[PDB]
């Protein structure tokens, strides 16, 4: 009955923040429960992945172990070839105000490319951001979707990419893209971030903050979805909406008298599986949104 | 392709 201000808010957060740092297995012991709830949502076949477990959408999942849950896919409308089926491995995120705030998605595979841009083009993505490198750990981790300067126009179905400029920055790249389809001409904004913050260093953590910060320079509202993906589209995928959605929060005076990450991530992997990965990223996502709440004093 | 993204990677 007795509302606090945002401010008072992020110290009542940052007070805490202290403790916790040190709080012994505090951040294991946090997502050795996020683990559980999706145990418990599989153990009851709460969120059924039928769709992604048909045979024929077998070759479209790049792991077997990651599945999109049926409930909210993004299912694919828009046919161009009479072997066009509407699944792809992905989900919609909803955000701080609605649905469909984020397209949390896999690298395309050779066989999943024209999918992957009929979904950007349905929807109406204006803003693609990769967070990860089409080789890591020494094999492929991603196919090529995009075009690079100099390069023509790659093809896929009836979809034309072409790469009118590329400005390389600091840890990522920017690639004004051009998609031809049926005479109509789109500017897509690809995000390519190669680098990863690194766990304990906290210097390493600003990088990722200026992508999502130059990514809203691109597109502040939510009006279309925002896709992100990496090469499962669930680690970092999952990394980037966390900060970006308490960011969003932030940037308008919203935080939640009980915020807390754990319970952001906790509310998001019920609308796509696994996001966040590991310790170390739900680490990075609270040490991330730290540093935000202490640059708002 | 599909090789458990948890498994390790």
């Amino acid at each position: 009955m007795a509302s606090m201000d945002q401010r008072e808010i992020l110290q009542k957060f940052l007070d805490e923040a202290q403790s916790k740092k040190i709080t012994k297995e505090e951040f294991a012991n946090e997502f050795l429960k996020l683990k559980r709830q999706s145990t418990k949502y599989k153990a009851d076949k709460t969120y059924p992945t039928t769709v992604a477990e048909k045979p024929k959408n077998i070759k479209k999942n790049r792991y077997k172990d990651i599945l999109p849950y049926d409930y909210s896919r993004v299912e694919l409308s828009l046919i161009t070839s009479d072997e066009d089926s509407s699944y792809i491995n992905a989900n919609f995120i909803k955000g701080v105000y609605g649905p469909k705030a984020y397209i949390a998605t896999q690298g395309p595979l050779s066989t999943t490319l024209l999918d992957f841009w009929r979904m950007i083009w349905e929807y109406s993505v204006l803003i693609i951001v990769m967070a990860c490198m089409e080789y890591e750990m020494g094999k492929k981790k991603c196919e090529r979707y995009w075009a690079e300067p100099g390069e023509m126009q790659l093809e896929f179905g009836p979809f034309s990419v072409s790469c009118e400029a590329e400005k390389r920055k600091s840890d990522y790249i920017i690639r004004t893209l051009k998609v031809k389809f049926n005479s109509e001409t789109r500017t897509i904004y690809q995000f390519h971030y190669k680098n990863w913050p690194d766990h304990d260093v906290p210097s390493s953590i600003d990088p990722i903050l200026e992508l999502i910060w130059d990514v809203r320079c691109y597109q502040e509202d939510d009006s279309v979805p925002i896709c992100i993906h990496s090469s499962a589209g669930c680690g970092r995928t999952g990394v980037i909406c966390a900060i970006d959605y308490t960011w969003m929060l932030l940037k308008d005076g919203i935080i939640p008298e009980n915020f807390s990450v754990f319970s952001l991530i906790r509310e998001m992997r019920t609308q796509r599986p696994s996001l966040v990965q590991t310790q170390e990223q739900y680490e990075l996502v609270y040490n991330a949104v730290l540093e935000l709440f202490k640059r708002q004093m | 392709y599909g090789e458990e993204y948890d498994d390790l990677y």
